[PDB]
């Protein structure tokens, strides 16, 4: 039902494949015929995959289960170090877990590690969340032996960091944050997190340096308590840096010994094991760079690439638990790429074999078992667990941060095909072609990602945070440019310094739509939690107008947006004083500079939350508006009983109100207010409450079904939202540039949001393709948007996927905010991405982008 | 499929008696090998 010609400029346009071999393979398997694994290696790599994801509550692979090691190491550890400073203890357990874990090689691997004691398990994390630990043990995939893992979880429980939290709530607020209706359940309940780790300090310095700083500090902290005269006022603060500096040394001197045991395992095998005299080479090769990496600074990309994922594995899941990938890797990665494919330098090696090294590392990332809890496995069917890189955009002068290492990062996603990890791409009108094709090549493949950010709103975000700094050491105005997606929408700064640590910074979600609902129920939630969900803010008759309406839902919001930012404080208050990182604190330099833990110290403030299914709210507003106070063809009353009947009357009543105008047509009267509701009730109102770092808490727009019938012509639980601030699912009628129109109206206090749209499938792998997309993308900048990602694949594909799965294995596809196998997405999740609307481009349209062919 | 392998003197992780325990598996996916600390 898409266009295969249109006729622009007087030039008839021919929407033709360029490979004319795309002609012959039949279209409803076009995705089955993309992958081009570089080597005979990681072909056999991928075949051999060890996926790690999950859907309707299970994983796709049979052997995939907790492990206990973890749990067993970290309670030894901490019932021996009793009585120790909290941050020595903290050490203490990584340091014991990584003393005497099972380490793993796998054949064929070149990056090698793992974080559980067996490659098919993942660990888990009794010191975060008891109910989380608990959950696994009444599953299928309980770490073993049981009675063992209960017993740690009930040693831990008092010691937990939700144990820790949750006295300082009333119960009852927190019953309703553990709904998960209305508001996000706060991560300390979840053990949900998320952390960019400063790669940079690793790789330039190496671990034995960090040592040494260390331990300089300490002797200059004894010294400093030794010196006559003594002043008591200064003198203990000594005591703290002592210990957060010992704790360092602890970790890292761990870390080290754990990736050397892990290079004297490839030299075991090597020896004893391996018959193969090429992988035997290859295992002595691997052995070396264990040895020297990360004891050492780096010298070429090989130890540049185990070197992250060592510190990877430290920071995400064997310290704690993060979610995401958060990197800037193209400009991590650039210097070592320059020593062994440029220079030649160490590690000589060529373009190809940077390629073959990305691949390796995406399996390795598709392999990492996530030992997230099972109801953060639920929200993301198909998935392992979030994993976002950034690339791209900008230097500290501004100028083009586009490389060959960024271009190798984006051919090894297109040949290698895998849904994880997903790729942030930051553009700016700077970046040179030869990288943007390699961006389109793989938006032209279906993969969904690189998602495009906007460089400069990025950047000047950074900018306004670094205002905030509590020790007025934010970003500077170079540092600003140094920033990536912390998970999927949200900007942060990378690098050796002030770095986001915890999700308790920057996170966690809110639900308009939800609140919407409740404002016109007394705060009662009774279409899915069935209970007071919010303040009692007055029954239907004492709505009047409709900035009643307007004014009823901030009260509710108010009430919901400060609990969602007061838990995530009080998280960070007992994260840094029980939960301490050490090797995260030993690698920023900000840490290691003023003796403190990675959750104590914030240089730069990055506060947000994520309202989540605004756009469903927003419309609904806007024909609340129009059909009840300003035409009064219906009453209140006469609505909420249609809300609660859920339309089983009232059809042509539904369908009036859904007929009223809505986001993304360019109309005047929805988008009026729309602009409004996004800049001061979202923004506004959340803006008020300042964070643990001293700076504002801003929006960020990303992704319903919990959600009940709603005055925008929504069903119960319709779950058709498109997410952010893309328009509702069959709700645009108008071309994609009036889309386009419509989102750039928001523009004021606003830290993000998340636009999903659906391109032509012809058009995109036309020769044509690259020119149409590069200008909608520029068009897309200039328009000051702040985010935008793709979808190529045609309903026909996706249809024979549901009839023969085992046919349309590499059809990969884009859902919410991260991108899955779609044979590997349920029935209803399937239907939802059909049912999204593939945007067409006419001749009005591409006059609007400023096209030219 | 127990193998020991005492681990050196001069390692990082050196104790008296410590051997890396190396056992060899190989499933459905494919061959991988464990290193275990034991004494
Ligand atoms: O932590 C979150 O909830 C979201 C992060 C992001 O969108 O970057």
């Amino acid at each position: 039902v898409s266009a295969k010609v249109l006729e622009y400029k007087g030039k008839k346009l021919n929407f033709t494949p360029e490979d004319p071999a795309e002609e012959t393979i039949p279209a409803d398997e076009l995705h089955e015929h993309l992958q081009k694994p570089s080597t005979a290696r990681t072909k056999r790599l991928k075949e051999r995959c060890r996926w790690k994801h999950a859907s309707a509550g299970e994983f796709i692979e049979k052997s995939v289960t907790a492990g206990i090691e973890r749990m067993r190491y970290l309670t030894e550890a901490h019932k021996a170090s009793e009585g120790k400073p909290e941050a020595i203890r903290r050490a203490l357990g990584l340091a014991n877990v990584l003393n005497k874990s099972t380490l793993v090689l796998q054949e064929d691997e070149f990056i090698v590690g793992y974080h559980a004691e067996d490659p098919n398990m993942f660990p888990l994390y009794p010191e975060l969340s008891h109910m989380a630990v608990q959950d696994y043990l009444r599953s299928d995939y309980s770490p073993q032996p049981a009675d063992e893992a209960a017993a740690i979880n009930e040693y831990w429980k008092p010691h937990s960091l939700q144990s820790k939290c949750q006295p300082y709530f009333d119960p009852a607020d927190l019953g309703r944050m553990y709904q998960v209706s209305s508001m996000e359940a706060p991560s300390f309940a979840s053990g949900y997190n998320s952390i960019v780790p400063p790669y940079e300090t690793v790789l330039e310095d190496g671990l034995l340096a960090r040592i040494k700083l260390a331990e300089k500090h300490i002797a200059e902290a004894q010294a400093d308590m030794s010196t006559f005269p003594w002043n008591g006022t200064k003198g203990l603060d000594n005591i703290a840096k002592i210990d957060n500096w010992k704790a360092m040394v602890i970790a890292c001197k761990a870390v080290i010994s754990w990736a050397r045991r892990q290079g004297r395992l490839c030299k075991i095998v090597a020896e004893n094991f391996e018959t193969d005299p090429k992988r035997q080479a290859e295992l002595l090769e691997i052995a070396d760079i264990c040895q020297r990496i990360p004891a050492e600074p780096c010298k070429g990309l090989k130890d540049a690439m185990q070197a992250k994922f060592f510190t990877f594995l430290i920071c995400h899941a064997i310290e704690r638990y993060a979610s995401g990938y958060a990197q800037k890797e193209d400009t991590l990665l650039w210097p070592y790429y320059k020593a062994s494919v440029v220079d030649k330098k160490f590690q000589p090696m060529s373009h190809m074999d940077a390629v073959e090294l990305v691949e390796m590392e995406r399996l390795k990332i598709s392999e990492h078992g996530a030992g997230k809890s099972r109801a953060y496995r639920e929200i993301f069917p198909g998935s392992n667990d979030l994993f976002i890189l950034t690339v791209g955009g900008t230097n500290a002068k501004g100028e083009d941060a586009c490389n060959d290492m960024t271009d190798a990062i984006l051919e090894a996603a297109k040949r290698i095909r895998t849904a994880e990890p997903s790729i942030v791409f930051r553009y700016s009108k700077k970046n040179r072609e030869k990288t943007l094709r390699w961006v389109f090549e793989c938006i032209r493949d279906g993969l969904g990602y690189p998602s495009i950010k906007h460089d400069e709103i990025g950047t000047e975000q950074m900018k306004e945070y670094a205002k905030f700094s509590l020790n007025g050491n934010g970003a500077t105005d170079e540092e600003a440019h140094n920033w990536v997606n912390v998970l999927c929408m949200s900007p942060g700064i990378h690098g050796r310094r002030k770095t986001q640590k915890t999700r308790s910074e920057g996170g966690g979600s809110i639900f308009p739509a939800k609140l919407l609902e409740i404002s016109l129920n007394d705060g009662y939630d009774w279409s899915y939690a069935d209970m007071q969900l919010g303040p009692k803010t007055g029954d239907l008759s004492s709505l009047k107008s409709f900035e009643d309406v307007w004014e009823a839902f901030r009260k509710q919001y108010q009430y919901a947006i400060n609990l969602c930012i007061s838990t995530k404080d009080v998280s960070r208050y007992f994260e840094q004083r029980f939960l301490q990182m050490p090797f995260v604190s030993a690698i920023d330099d900000g840490c290691m500079e003023l003796g403190m833990d990675a959750c104590a110290l914030s240089e730069q403030p990055n506060g947000w939350h994520n309202p989540i299914t605004t756009i469903v709210a927003a419309n609904s507003l806007v024909a609340i508006k129009k059909l009840v106070f300003e035409e009064k063809k219906y009453t209140l009353e006469q609505l909420s009983q249609a809300l609660k009947a859920n339309w089983e009357g009232f059809e042509e009543m539904r369908v009036d109100f859904k007929r009223a105008p809505k986001w993304g047509n360019d109309d005047d009267y929805a988008d009026g207010i729309i602009t409004r509701f996004y800049e001061e009730i979202i923004g506004g109102e959340m803006r008020k409450i300042t964070n643990y770092s001293g700076g504002p808490v801003m929006p960020t727009g990303q992704a319903g079904s919990r959600t009940g019938p709603t005055p925008d012509g929504r069903f119960g639980g319709e779950a058709a939202d498109d997410g952010g601030i893309s328009p509702y699912m069959g709700t645009d009628k108008k071309g994609p540039t009036a889309v386009l129109r419509s989102v750039s109206k928001v523009q004021k206090n606003q830290k993000g949001n998340l636009l999903n749209q659906r391109l032509s499938v012809p058009i995109m792998r036309s020769k044509h393709g690259f020119e149409i997309w590069n200008s909608y993308i520029k068009t897309w900048h200039d328009l000051n948007i702040d985010h935008v990602q793709f979808n190529v694949v045609s309903t026909d594909e996706m249809r024979a996927a549901q009839r023969e799965p085992e046919k349309h294995h590499d059809l990969i596809v884009r859902v919410s905010g991260y991108s899955a196998r779609f044979v590997d997405i349920p029935t209803y999740g399937q239907n939802t991405i059909i049912a999204r609307q593939e945007q067409d481009f006419s001749a009005s349209d591409l006059e609007f982008l400023n096209v030219e062919i | 499929c127990a193998n020991f392998f005492p681990v050196p003197k001069d390692a990082d992780d050196y104790e008296a008696g410590k051997a890396d325990c190396v056992r060899e598996k190989e499933d459905e996916k494919g061959k991988y090998w464990l290193s275990k600390p034991i004494f």
